[PDB]
RNA sequence: UUCAAAUGAGAACUUUGAAGACUGAAGUGGGGAAAGGUUCCACGUCAACAGCAGUUGGACGUGGGUUAGUCGAUCCUAAGA
């Protein structure tokens, strides 16, 4: 899962700033989270999705 | 020393947070030859010359 | 049982030596139970822990 | 042992449990049937305003003459696929529509707390007086209002497999009352059924109840029992509390694996006089199963961040269990407070809204509610360290779901019989063997659970009941009888449905059953079933 | 055989010519062999006030004579080795001085 | 860190260690809408930041704990 | 006295009749542990099968520095074959390396 | 083998209608 | 050094109490500087280590803990570099 490049290349500047700021809140619920839980496997894939929105921004 | 610099007191926080035997798992895996940790570092053993 | 932890606190809490102060032998599972000054202060209250009083120096012959 | 006095305090045990349910049931009907109502109330409305109707029912009973008496089991109200532990606190709505952002719509019902056509909601409550405790639990539908016809009815009946299992559960109800009250008078049971110098048995029990579960086609979901009630010993929480000991009879995937092969319980009792029973059963419909599978449970965990899975429900249990073989003496004020009000509840399970001293409400007031919000947030706080030191648990939140037997097979578990869930908090589940002939653990089976593409939830219906067998002395009339505390005609009515199943008359058991509802329907020479009035309230 | 009996025992001869830092743990050792010959008891308990009474001077200030009340109780416990044990007493007297030997009735 | 909410109206965080007090702050006010007292910070013994920041009289840290998810 | 024994009575309540004998109600963690707290040595193996194996697989690979008598996996002193200042004599008439 | 003999058992074993209530609301 | 109890499979050595002594304020007390770097504290806990022992530990396992406008560094110059 997460976000894909092709699907990311099609939207405006604003819709991926907004969409970077969602998945920060959505890393920052996760990380909250993970003090229970050791073992929360949707961490890596919110921050590669991150990774993947700063990455078409960039380019 | 109570009064120390910052870079000693980092590397203090790297020495501590490495010091751990082996987590368990690491025993488990496919052709595993790692059966402890041979680096471990004790505060009365081996002093880390700064 | 090992209450030496407690014999600490209440020597901290009542504010004198560990020396001066009386651990019931009688209520051990109870002092063993209590691991923050707020319950030692409560055994000091109610009479499983005592302060002890000074050894006497008098100075009569002085 | 029966007396007076213990029969007296079941009695307005059960009739303040039949008035608080005939009290939702009007609750109900009022917001989404009659829709009189300006404001639909939702689920945790509903269950706050019941607790509060119950304890100002009990305040005025026995005052000043028992030590203890309260909410044995929290008002519980659950939605299809969720087979029970739904009792979410009023200041869960928030969190409940933020972690489920981004999910299905499957548990739409229960996540907005709004009710929708075709639910099957399940509502369950319980009273103690003394420890002496009633406990009943009803199956309803929500049905769409008709619009042309002068008088609000529905436009139809509930059709399908949500309908075979609320059938199922009625009938099952039916018939296990009608057989314990033959212990009663047991020249009276039917030759085919049993012996006439043959008691009544849980092996008996058990296979009336899988005959009408396999006749309308549905499983029977490893939570039902029918067993005996003592005083302070209901099974109130009967999955995390170990009892002594245990008369009754249960279901289990392990019995479901023994039917498909032809402190413990077992069905090897007679049913004797003078005895309070509680009768549980939920069933759960088989009507999407296009293959022969197992009926398990799958637990409800806050976490969003598990799974990429979109069908998951995620939730917070709002009933907590105190353990008081357990102490520790905790480092907040806020968390001593709240554990001496814990203490002053009891051995049943509670909501931290009911340890509010504003909760029960004189006057249902808007500053009435934020106050008892204002006090909820510090309960949290509190009850954070005391369950970290576990002082308290929580009785899960499960939902029923079906594995096929063909995936179960083709696994494979190199552990067998050694492997246990070690992150487990509670022992008696964490070391659980569902499959003894297979080797398969709990661990193993949630796996396989979570693997399996075709594992699928199944809809339940629920019904249960709580019976007292009087003697000739007890009873007034000079002759035995099954007093039922709580269910029957005036409370647990059956909703309008339509099933295409029916008992296959050509059974020995099936006419077993069928002279048990002769025998009950006559009230002259056959079985005498005296049932509990609800007091009037207006 | 359950029964309680008041003694004599003469620690100087025993302690006689007993290193300094050694004395009141000697007559510790004494006494217990003392009710072992006694009673035949090889489990033999003192009383703390007893061993008070045997320290009260010093480790080199042992009294001359003792004057103790040695009871042979049953044990209790099932873990145990010998059914038997000896508890002795202090008897404090005026004087240990010409008491002998006797038989202290049970009630 | 639990008992200096209901202690002094506190709530601690891991804060980046390149964040002073007034980032940390201005961090603050803008991620949960609060008011904030003061920030008092330290360095932990494994090489992370702690960050103690109490709020105004006009605003409850339960409430940010609740709303946060750890209570 | 009477009047106070009558007065300290004892009476039963429900906590009594259900967890008088009973324990436990939660599984005893490995390290002593509380709810919430990391164990850095068991939180990658979730079945306790696993970890028994686990477990004696270590005991079996300590075997050796234990016959060693390391005290610890940290314990990695190293002797010389051989010390010079105690294999370098040749002692004339005057000043020696010790006394 | 048990658990052979209970694996095969178990893989041979698995290879009007009626109305309650009416159009009232309870 | 001694006595009883508790804990424990097991107690000369653990814990509490009962006692006997000692350091005797140029301390065997209460704090710091250099150095060390978590040794501090809690829970769990004994294979190896603690030249006897061990249920104890500065050991083994998992965590918690160090909050400054006013205390220091930081600023100044010294012999010097
Ligand atoms: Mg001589
Ligand atoms: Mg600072
Ligand atoms: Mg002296
Ligand atoms: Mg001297
Ligand atoms: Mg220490
Ligand atoms: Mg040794
Ligand atoms: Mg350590």
């Amino acid at each position: 899962a997460g976000v894909k490049a092709y699907e990311l290349r099609t939207k405006s500047k604003e819709q991926l700033a907004s969409q970077l700021v969602d998945l920060k809140k959505e890393l920052a619920e996760l990380k909250v989270q993970k003090l229970s839980r050791p073992s929360l496997p949707k961490i890596k894939t919110v921050r590669k999705s991150i990774a993947c929105v700063l990455t078409v921004i960039n380019e | 020393a109570a009064q120390k610099s910052f870079r000693i007191k980092q590397k203090m926080a790297k020495a501590k947070k490495q010091n751990r035997p082996l987590p368990q798992w690491i025993r488990l895996r496919t052709n595993n030859t790692i059966r402890y940790n041979a680096k471990r570092r004790n505060w009365r053993r081996t002093k880390m010359n700064i | 049982a090992n209450l030496r932890t407690q014999k600490r606190l209440a020597a901290s809490v009542v504010g004198v030596g560990k020396r001066k102060v009386w651990l019931d032998p009688n209520e051990t599972s109870e002092i063993a139970q209590a691991n923050s000054r707020n319950a030692i202060r409560k055994l000091v209250k109610n009479g499983t822990i005592v302060k002890k009083a000074v050894t006497v120096h008098s100075k009569s012959r002085t | 042992i029966l007396q007076e006095s213990v029969l007296n305090k079941y009695r307005t045990a059960g009739q303040i449990a039949q008035t608080a349910l005939k009290y939702v049931t009007s609750l109900i009907n009022d917001s989404y049937h009659s829709k009189t109502t300006q404001r639909q109330l939702t689920v945790p409305e509903l269950c706050l305003l019941t607790d509060s109707f119950i304890l100002t029912r009990l305040e005025q009973y026995y005052k000043n003459k028992v030590n203890e008496r309260g909410i044995a089991i929290p008002t519980t109200i659950d939605i299809d696929q969720i087979s029970g532990g739904w009792c979410p606190e009023i200041d869960d709505t928030q969190n409940l529509l933020n972690w489920n952002k981004g999910k299905d719509s499957t548990f739409a019902s229960s996540v907005t707390g709004t009710l929708r056509p075709g639910d099957l909601v399940k509502i369950t409550l319980g009273v103690h007086i003394d420890g002496y405790t009633s406990e009943v639990s009803h199956t309803m539908v929500i049905y769409p209002v008709d619009e042309t016809k002068p008088i609000l009815q529905p436009t139809g009946p509930l059709l399908g497999g949500k309908a075979d299992a609320v059938a199922a559960a009625h009938i099952a109800m039916e018939t296990v009352v009608a057989l314990l009250a033959c212990a009663l008078t047991p020249e009276k049971l039917p030759a085919s059924l049993g012996g006439t110098s043959s008691g009544i048995t849980g092996q008996l029990i058990r296979t009336i109840v899988d005959t009408i579960a396999r006749s309308y086609n549905c499983g029977v979901v490893p939570g039902s029992r029918v067993r005996r009630i003592r005083r302070f010993l209901a099974g109130q929480n009967e999955g995390i509390v170990a009892e002594r000991e245990y008369k009754g009879v249960v279901w289990t995937e392990s019995h479901q694996e023994a039917d498909l092969l032809s402190a413990i319980p077992s069905d090897d009792f007679v049913v004797q006089s003078g005895e309070v029973y509680l009768i549980d059963l939920k069933m759960a419909s088989l009507e999407h199963c296009t293959k022969k599978g197992l009926v398990t449970l799958e637990t409800v965990d806050s976490y969003t961040g598990k799974s990429h899975k979109a069908g998951e429900l995620i939730a917070r249990p709002g009933a907590y269990v105190r353990d008081f073989a357990q102490t520790h003496i905790l480092k907040l004020k806020t968390s001593r407070q709240l554990l001496t009000k814990i203490d002053k509840q009891g051995v049943y399970p509670f909501k931290l809204s009911h340890l509010s001293s504003n909760f029960p409400f004189v006057h249902e007031n808007e500053e009435e509610l934020q106050s008892l919000k204002k006090d909820l947030k510090s309960f949290r706080l509190g009850m954070s360290e005391i369950s970290n030191n576990y002082l308290c648990v929580e009785s899960p939140i499960q939902i029923a779901r079906w594995v096929p037997w063909d995936h179960i097979l083709k696994a494979t578990n190199p552990n067998g019989n050694l492997s246990y869930d070690a992150t487990s908090t509670l022992t008696l589940p964490g070391h659980e063997l569902p499959l003894p002939k297979l080797g398969v653990s709990a661990i193993k089976l949630k796996s396989l659970m979570n693997s399996t593409k075709e594992s699928i939830s199944l809809p339940v219906a629920r019904e249960c009941n709580t019976i007292v067998l009087c003697d000739s002395s007890v009873s007034t009339t000079d002759r035995p009888e099954l007093l039922r505390l709580t269910g029957g005609s005036k409370t647990c009515q059956p909703s309008w449905i339509h099933s295409q199943h029916e008992l296959n008359p050509q059974d020995s058991i099936v006419q077993g059953i069928f002279q048990l509802a002769t025998l009950a329907k006559d009230k002259r020479f056959g079985l005498l079933l005296k049932e509990t009035q609800p007091m009037k309230q207006k | 055989d359950v029964v309680t009996r008041e003694y004599t025992i003469n620690l100087h001869k025993r302690l006689h010519g007993v290193s300094f830092k050694k004395r009141a743990p000697r007559a510790v050792k004494e006494i217990k062999k003392f009710a072992k010959l006694h009673m035949g008891t090889d489990d033999v308990r003192l009383a703390p006030e007893l061993n008070q009474a045997i320290w009260k001077r010093g480790v080199k200030g042992v009294e001359y004579r003792l004057r103790l009340r040695i009871s042979r109780k049953r044990n209790e416990e099932e873990d145990a080795k010998n059914p038997l044990f000896s508890y002795v007493e202090p008897v404090l007297v005026a004087s240990a001085k010409g008491l002998q030997t006797v038989v202290v009735e049970e009630d | 860190a639990m008992k200096k909410v209901e202690d002094g109206n506190i709530l601690v965080f891991q804060v980046s260690m390149k964040a002073n007090k007034y980032q940390i702050k201005k961090a603050v006010k803008e991620l949960y809408e609060v008011d904030v007292l003061k920030v008092n910070t330290l360095v932990r013994p494994n090489g992370t930041k702690k960050a103690y920041v109490r709020l105004t009289a006009d605003y409850d840290a339960l409430d940010i704990a609740n709303r946060i998810g750890y209570i | 006295q009477n009047r106070a024994a009558r007065k300290n009575r004892y009476v039963e309540r429900g906590s009594d009749v259900v967890f008088g004998d009973q324990d436990a109600l939660t599984a005893s963690t490995e390290n002593g542990v509380k709810l919430r707290q990391t164990d850095r040595l068991l939180d990658g193996v979730a079945d306790g099968s696993m970890r028994s194996k686990a477990d004696r697989m270590a005991k079996m690979e300590r075997r050796e520095r234990n016959r060693h008598a390391k005290q610890g996996e940290s314990d990695r002193h190293n002797a010389v074959s051989l010390s010079k200042h105690l294999f370098s004599g040749k002692r004339g008439v005057g000043k020696t390396d010790f006394r | 083998s048990s658990l052979t003999l209970v694996k095969e058992a178990l893989w041979s074993v698995i290879d009007q209608g009626t109305t309650l209530g009416g159009p009232f609301f309870p």
